[PDB]
């Protein structure tokens, strides 16, 4: 086994070889030369960012008043139409003629049913809505199993009739107004502007289950938040329907609660337990609900009764305190079937002073005695429920919610306070949303002290939506680098905006269907949980974000300069950076905003491109005609004019773009000037680079493509025979080797994908990659980064020039930081490159790790999607790993045994790369192996929420709390 | 109603209306046995 120089010098060599030939054929020195030697075509400008927060907070704040201004207008109009109603009762002769969304529009059918009459829309198309909406009434939603027909229904569909002409105020004074709803506490729904439901109930074949009641925005603005306790009887006469309906009573009765309230579910039987691992209320996200729901289907009924127990269970988990919680809304909801007894003196024990609420359910078609547990409902201020059957559920279930709002009904004015919700994903396709809600009071004989008997419960509540691509909008992150971004934050550690929240659910556990039990047509319900990924679960989590955090869940303004882990775009690597985190409260509202700016990216350039003949030649550059001297072209697929769009189609789009600056001139009348004339800016840089240089060598010796990535979202890439080969996105925020190579100050080498349905190992290259970095005025800036393919084939026979070409005795491979294979020296190794190490030989790779050569990290992605087991895709969550660097010793000798077995081995760390080069005694002398060590997603389940609920996360609840007026009737129950 | 009262407990939807849950539903049961009208369906809901 060679000695320790040999092998150095056998890799200095080596890394010699690589860097001179990627420096002298990528052109990092010249396209610095090149930047430095204008200084007159642009001005280096500060990125201040305790202004930036400050400014894009008061953007965010004035975009959520001009909300909270069109709600205002709504609520009052609505109460004031809904007072002077008259309660007709003959409609058959004058009708309430109105918009039925899920009605089909072709005109052949005429249906316009009994008191009623139908309208027939225009449907223009739209932007802003990705379908077809009519901006001259508003439609109605009624859900598929209400009548309309009714007189409840019609009744107000004739009141409602007069909230068009708000809605077109609305949306005449803010033309930039989503959706505005008011959702009726008679199920009905009534949005501007009018648009076709996604699905209709007879149409097609699957039937919408679509209630406004059990909308998160509904459920917010109806009443105040909760401590619910779920008491459910187990005893043995609750066995057989009852049970399987309690069993889905209370699944739909966690349905209807949001993360400002919190749960536990007990039960009794002759003694009372709580039904799952958690022992106190917890917080009702939506893996805290997952497991409540996974312990209640596991429910059996035996035993004798005892309300005494489970009531004294009840009343003291409601008096924890040591616990977080709501303290708001203390309520016992009793599932039972019928009893004998009432319970007298525990109620004479335990709520003297009627704090807590008790709503009582009886379950299923049983013959036992109803009278005892409405008593307990009357008693307690709460309310009694009756649920015979499957199609009883949903009404019942979430209709407690009129009680709990009295006492907000009764505070007046004090109780309309505008709300905001988690990020959801809109019902009628328009992505993440959050709306602003208000609850609407009935007043009738309010001027006069005369009704106060149906006047103790809300009309409804007026919805607002705000799309988060608005919000995205305010907060432009054109002039900070790929690597710096904003973000967002409730009160509740949720992120209201960040990199890495995606359109789709959150998942729970691990996804398993029964394939075997499917009927093929019948309809499966699909979601209604929001989009909440807490902040410590959108990054890779230190302890001092952790406090961060805390700081800004507490609104408090500040600053702060640190060193942390960030991983990748594609999740394979992890660099290591200095980053600062500046952020304020948004002051109307009960969110925080932060800004995250790498050092290196406090200054920016500012284009001062300012005569027509250098602008006029730049936008020459880029055509593809003349492609063959300049090298294929790509161009980000940004708005730099309201008019031409994003295409995806990147050619398109470089078409159009030159159609748009040649045809209208480059005064830019109301396009963004400064996004365009960067743009062409760098596209003339980049040009100077490949003319001048690029193309004095057409070819060298190993190079196989070249290109340039800048700012202002030019590509090129040298050979067009590359430009196809280049399978980057064209959007240089997004590529992951961009922001790789602005955080290193070496050169990173990317490996290619394995298995890779596609041009992958030795028709691309390996490309290596270096940041161009200037200093104009003393000033730091890196505004592009150059690169290069490498051929396969030649870096082999590079390599080979004591292993050789499947050498049997030893093995030599090249990694990089991450632990991919980039150069081995056994033909079935070089067979799989771009795989993990560990996967083509674990023993050595866990010993690296071991030996601390490699650290690694491990993470939760919580929007995945996996094929399910067995107990299309659905959605889950999957474990994440990253191997990297932690030591900085360039060698590493030492020799790993297998027992009976010991390999000598020698890594030595290539200087100036990311590249590791190991020497290994060969791997077919002794058989000795243990298994894979697998870096790829692999699909998890954890972590274990009974731990997480023992130490929970900080958190901030809502101080306002509508419960306990004096003035409450209680007479209804 | 010692043998089959508070047994039909089945966890389907289906309603067995022929049951001896009480001393009236447990007679009406007998005596349509005795009339000897669909008197195999109580005898399946007994076995099961």
């Amino acid at each position: 086994f060679p000695s320790a120089v040999t092998i150095k010098s056998w890799v200095d060599k080596m890394q010699e070889d690589l860097v001179t030939l990627a420096k002298t054929a990528s052109g990092v020195h010249q396209l610095v030369d090149i930047y430095e030697k204008y200084q007159d075509l642009y001005t280096v400008e500060p990125n201040n960012a305790r202004q930036l927060v400050e400014i894009a907070a008061r953007d965010i704040e004035k975009l959520l008043s001009n909300r909270s201004k069109a709600l205002v207008r709504l609520a009052l109009e609505a109460e004031k139409v809904q007072a002077a109603h008259q309660w007709r009762e003959d409609f058959a002769s004058n009708e309430v003629v109105y918009y039925n969304a899920k009605d089909d529009l072709d005109p052949e059918k005429n249906d316009s049913e009994p008191g009623s009459q139908r309208i027939k829309p225009v449907f223009i198309d739209d932007a802003n809505f990705r379908r077809q909406v009519s901006y001259q009434h508003a439609a109605v939603h009624i859900p598929t199993d209400i009548y309309e027909g009714s007189t409840i229904v019609l009744n107000e569909l004739n009141w409602t009739s007069a909230l068009d002409d708000v809605f077109k105020k609305n949306r005449e004074e803010d033309p930039s107004l989503l959706w505005q709803v008011f959702g009726s506490a008679t199920g009905l729904a009534r949005y501007y502007p009018a648009s076709p439901w996604v699905d209709n109930s007879r149409t097609p074949n699957k039937i919408d289950l679509y209630d406004v009641r059990r909308r998160p925005w509904y459920i917010q603005g109806a009443a105040s938040p909760k401590d619910m306790l779920i008491l459910v009887d187990v005893s043995g006469s609750v066995s057989g329907l009852t049970l399987k309906l309690i069993r889905t009573s209370v699944s739909e009765m966690l349905e209807t609660l949001s993360d400002d309230d919190f749960v536990n579910v007990a039960s009794f039987n002759s003694n009372a337990q709580d039904v799952s691992c958690f022992q106190h209320l917890v917080q009702a996200n939506v893996r805290n609900k997952k497991v409540l729901k996974d312990a209640v289907n596991n429910i059996t009924a035996k035993g004798i009764t005892d309300y005494k127990k489970g009531f004294s269970f009840a009343f003291e988990q409601l008096l924890n305190y040591n616990v977080s919680r709501a303290n708001c809304n203390k309520i016992i909801m009793l599932f039972t079937d019928g009893g004998e007894e009432r319970a007298q003196e525990i109620f004479a024990k335990y709520n003297k002073d009627k704090k807590v609420r008790v709503f009582t359910f009886s379950v299923g078609q049983h013959n036992y005695d109803r009278g005892p547990i409405q008593w307990m409902a009357c008693e307690n201020k709460g309310y009694y429920y009756e649920i015979p059957s499957i199609g009883a559920i949903r009404i019942n279930t979430q209709e407690y919610l009129d009680v709990l709002g009295r006492p907000m009904v009764l505070a007046g004015d004090k109780a309309k306070q505008v709300q905001w919700t988690n990020v959801y994903l809109d019902a009628l396709e328009l992505g993440l949303v959050i709306t602003g809600t208000l609850p609407v009071f009935n007043i009738t004989g309010q001027f006069e002290n005369k009704t106060n008997l149906k006047n103790q419960l809300i009309l409804g509540v007026m919805g607002v939506d705000v799309s988060l691509e608005d919000i995205k909008r305010l907060t432009p992150r054109f002039t900070l680098c790929p690597n710096g971004y904003y973000f967002a934050i409730d009160p509740n550690g949720y992120v209201l905006l960040h990199p890495n929240l995606q359109p789709k659910p959150i998942g729970v556990g691990i996804p398993t269907i029964n394939l075997r039990k499917r009927r093929p047509n019948v309809q499966n319900p699909k979601s209604q949980e929001p989009v909440t990924l807490d902040f410590l679960d959108a990054e890779l989590e230190n302890d001092i974000k952790v406090e961060i955090r805390n700081k800004m869940i507490d609104g408090e303004s500040g600053e702060k300069t640190f060193r942390t882990l960030v991983k990748s775009q594609d999740e394979r690597y992890i660099d290591k950076g200095n980053r600062t985190y500046t952020w304020t409260p948004v002051n109307g509202t009960d969110y925080s905003l932060a800004l995250v700016l790498p050092t290196y990216s406090f200054y920016y350039i500012k284009a001062k491109i300012e005569e027509t003949i250098t602008q006029a030649r730049y936008s020459e550059t880029l055509k593809p005609d003349n492609f063959e001297e300049s090298g294929y072209t790509f161009l980000a697929p940004r708005d730099y004019c309201s008019d031409l769009k994003p295409s995806d189609n990147n050619t398109e789009f470089l078409l159009n773009f030159n159609e748009f600056i040649d045809r209208k001139t480059p005064n830019n009348p109301s396009c963004n000037t400064d996004l365009i004339n960067r743009v062409l800016l760098d596209a003339g840089f980049t040009n100077e680079l490949v003319q001048n240089y690029w193309s004095k060598q057409k070819n060298i010796k190993g190079v196989k493509a070249r290109f340039v990535v800048t700012d202002g979202g030019i590509t090129r890439v040298y050979p067009k025979e590359a430009g196809e080969n280049w399978q980057e996105n064209p959007e240089t925020y997004e590529d992951s080797f961009y922001k790789r190579s602005l955080d290193n100050d070496n050169y990173v080498f990317t490996a290619p994908y394995f298995n890779k349905s596609g041009p992958g190992a030795y028709e691309s290259g390996i490309m290596v990659s270096k940041a161009v970095e200037i200093y104009i005025q003393g000033k730091l800036l890196k505004p592009a980064v150059v690169g290069i393919k490498i051929d396969v084939n030649s870096w082999i026979e590079n390599f080979t020039k004591d292993c050789k070409r499947n050498s049997d005795v030893m093995d030599c491979v090249i990694l990089d930081d991450g632990g991919f294979l980039l150069m081995a020296n056994h033909d079935d190794y070089t067979n799989q490159i771009g795989r993990f190490f560990g996967e083509i030989d674990p023993s050595l790779m866990r010993h690296l790790v071991n030996i601390s050569v490699y650290a690694f990290n491990k993470s939760y992605d919580y929007q995945s999607v996996c094929e399910p087991g067995a107990a299309s895709k659905q959605s889950c969550i999957t474990e994440q790993t990253q191997y990297f660097f932690d030591n900085d010793s360039k060698s590493f000798s030492g020799v790993l045994d297998c027992g009976n077995c010991s390999r000598i081995f020698h890594v030595e760390k290539l200087m100036n790369t990311n590249l590791i080069f190991i020497m290994v005694e060969s791997k077919g002398t002794c058989p000795c192996d243990t298994r894979l060590l697998i870096q790829a997603e692999q699909t998890s389940d954890g972590p274990d929420p009974c731990d997480m609920v023992k130490q929970p996360r900080y958190r901030k609840g809502p101080d306002v709390c509508f419960d306990n007026n004096v003035l409450e009737d209680y007479t209804d129950c | 109603m010692q043998l089959f009262g508070g047994r039909y407990d089945f966890e389907d939807t289906e309603v067995r209306r022929s049951n001896f849950d009480n001393f009236p539903q447990a007679l009406i049961s007998v005596f349509q046995v005795l009339t000897g009208e669909d008197w195999n369906s109580v005898m399946y809901n007994g076995i099961m």
